[PDB]
DNA sequence: TAGGGAGTAATCCCCTTGGCGGTTAAAACGCGGGGGACAGCGCGTACGTGCGTTTAAGCGGTGCTAGAGCTGTCTACGACCAATTGAGCGGCCTCGGCACCGGGATTCTCCA
DNA sequence: TGGAGAATCCCGGTGCCGAGGCCGCTCAATTGGTCGTAGACAGCTCTAGCACCGCTTAAACGCACGTACGCGCTGTCCCCCGCGTTTTAACCGCCAAGGGGATTACTCCCTAG
């Protein structure tokens, strides 16, 4: 299953941070839902790198190359 | 005997969470979902140790950034409790939707 | 003044014999063509970048193919572009 | 000089692999241009145009129509999942919208 | 036709024209007024104008759907200066 | 003050494209402002580009890059 | 002759010399223009200065000599023009602002 | 094994501003990372300005309008400042 | 027709895969329990509808020249090329800023 | 106005790991010439943008009226919230193993000219 690996308390903790007073019982599984969308896009991305470069070990950079081509730059590594 | 009223301590929590830099998803259940993702694209991959943390960091950076637009919807239909309708309408505009 | 007019023609004469195109649809699909252009050949160039090569082969234009179009589409686009090239190769 | 055979020919294309191989060489995508990226490129862009231009005269035949438009090249680019998430971003002159009125404002 | 209903055929009647909404004069008199401000005496090609409205009718039209979710979601039917702002602060133009 | 030729009729239509019933009549203004921000930036990129083909009239390709800069391209020009 | 690097004979700290070879080897051109590094290297220094002044003054409210991550962030979050440049990015170990909506409050 | 960076650059800018103040390896790879990505947006813009108007250099002209384009505000007016003066030292020399 | 980028084999090392054992923070649970969501209801006002008058949108002409685009020259700046050297890369150095921990001093809640 | 006691902050000592730094050295950055064409410039044409003027009449705009929708107010009690609590497995620290990313060397056919 693993995605039940990203607990309600983690999902509370970050629903915090973004300033969230009162969290209704679904928002958790539809949090799940929506954070294994956008790592399937990165990911199908970051293996597409990947595997363009003869690779098999998925490197920092194909990540950073994957969230730049989505928008989402990342600035710490690369 | 002593209770904080409902609402208190979420306040003393928003107050700590927006303080710290800290990563609020433990670090081994996110290695393990972002493996049992990888092995649909390609069996037997290898990651390296800051591909998983930069992953994370983007992940946590998309949802708390999500958070807000949805709080901000909830908030116009004059609520403070956030729901799918919240989220959904947050991913729409934005655009993801 | 070039355009990919021309063949945006046999192409519509082709999938839609007797049926024409109006001088503003040409316009808007001609800026279709020349858009997929730029983007396919970019990411191509900064793939090619970034594995430190210098050339853009038929591999680079499949996995930039591959990124930028969607699901079906990519896939659909993929075998067409393998199609072409092997044709190309056996001639 | 043997006879020149186009290389859109030698492909089986009606797109120009001469001029693609010009925009990608003179186009400063990188130092050097193989044959089979031109071949490749000019495939990729004649299927998506084939797409759109089918879609776009079924659209225009539904509307009992002769003649491709930019409303009926607008219709046809959202009514497909796969288009429409490729030129999401893109607006079309001349284009107009898909009829939409939600269901709280419909009569009750 | 009973109230409401002369709504929704003006939707309608919008919805399937392809016409620009905004009067041409008056928009291309904008467009001066405001080019005036980032260099003077500055000539516009015809066509340029035209480009300039398509996008702007699209933008606006993009930012009423969006709007209109925003009011939709607050349980009304009536848009407001705060779905507006709600829109253009999730899309990130703030 | 060019602004309020922009009509309240003009931008009813607008709102009746996008599928809008009813609209409270502060709309009109912050319709107005909206507007103009987004043709500032518009031709802003339009003249800058402009200048530096060391043009005086400002052409359709201009407004055309703007728009794509702007992550809103506009095809048909 | 005695070497004058381009940086100092144009005032600057950082590289003229890699600057150049980078906007030819880059393949953004056929040509690249003796003054086109130059301006380049002014400029990314100028905006390098800029965010280390306001990470630094950041730093220093924090009673700390090091910039850390969460330094950045706030120089770049508390700055309308920074903000505005860099509105799409994540930067790790950064975290929020610190804001609580108004109707939250008890 | 061989990895150039900004980090040198970086340290001496900062002990200009701040002579007291020091930097994280984690800031230095953001800052290198800040470097690179601006490095990749002013010559991207001055590579397509060139292309656009039919020259095949990017000069000082193409980099300012790149610079108008890419930065906001004032940090346009001040970017377009040092490069000029940069310019002028360096010619005039 | 030229010549060098890349495909390939010999080689290896560093960082990723992987396991193991102990600790404890954290995650999840057995049971209570509530305040703000929501439904209902009433009321007033602002938006829709229509009706009449005013106002410039829009057509279409006329005219004029600004300025975009082309064309021919020529120079100065960049590519290249070879020699030279010093600034920057690896990695080893060493000492101080921060993490941490505990402990004490304080602000604050919320309800009597 | 007033307590219990919890969450919070500030001080101070410790020590560790990484912030700020130094030695070789090499390869890239500079120097100094050569050259040839890209682009700057000057001149010229004529396209289209600007400016203006008169007329028609579609639409805008101003007004009046009423109604239904927004909005305020009330009352009920859901399913999510919450505690101390119990359970669980990450985390941490350490260690073996060796995959495949990285280097060098060569050779040849790919694409440039």
């Amino acid at each position: 299953d693993n995605i039940q690996g990203i607990t309600k308390p983690a999902i509370r903790r970050l629903a915090r941070r973004g300033g969230v007073k009162r969290i209704s019982g679904l928002i958790y599984e539809e949090t799940r839902g929506v954070l294994k969308v956008f790592l399937e896009n990165v990911i199908r991305d970051a293996v597409t790198y990947t595997e363009h470069a003869k690779r098999k070990t998925v490197t920092a950079m194909d990540v950073v190359y994957a969230l730049k081509r989505q928008g989402r730059t990342l600035y710490g590594f690369g | 005997p002593h209770r904080y009223r409902p609402g208190t301590v979420a306040l003393r929590e928003i107050r700590r969470y927006q303080k710290s830099t800290e990563l609020l998803i433990r670090k081994l259940p996110f290695q393990r979902l972002v493996r049992e993702i990888a092995q649909d694209f390609k069996t037997d991959l290898r990651f390296q140790s800051s591909a998983v943390m930069a992953l994370q960091e983007a992940s946590e950076a998309y949802l708390v950034g999500l958070f807000e637009d949805t709080n901000l919807c909830a908030i116009h239909a004059k609520r403070v409790t956030i729901m799918p309708k919240d989220i959904q309408l947050a991913r729409r505009i934005r655009g993801e939707r | 003044k070039e355009s990919y007019s021309v063949y945006v023609y046999k192409v519509l004469k082709q999938v839609h014999p007797d049926t024409g195109i109006s001088s503003k649809a040409m316009g808007i699909m001609n800026s279709f063509v020349n858009d997929i252009f730029e983007r396919i050949a970019g990411e191509a160039s900064r793939l090619a970048h970034y594995n430190k090569r210098s050339t853009i082969t038929s591999r680079e234009i499949q996995t930039a193919v591959r990124l930028l179009l969607p699901g079906e589409l990519a896939k659909h686009a993929v075998s067409e572009g393998t199609k072409a090239v092997t044709k190309y190769t056996s001639s | 000089r043997a006879k020149a055979k186009t290389r859109s020919s030698r492909a089986g294309l009606q797109f120009p692999v001469g001029r693609v191989h010009r925009l990608l060489r003179k186009g400063n995508y990188a130092e050097r241009v193989g044959a089979g990226a031109p071949v490749y490129l000019a495939a990729v862009l004649e299927y998506l145009t084939a797409e759109i231009l089918e879609l776009a005269g079924n659209a225009a035949r539904d509307n009992k129509k002769t003649r491709i438009i930019p409303r009926h090249l607008q219709l046809a680019i959202r009514n497909d999942e796969e288009l429409n998430k490729l030129l999401g971003k893109v607006t079309i002159a001349q284009g107009g919208v898909l009829p939409n009125i939600q269901a709280v404002l419909l009569p009750k």
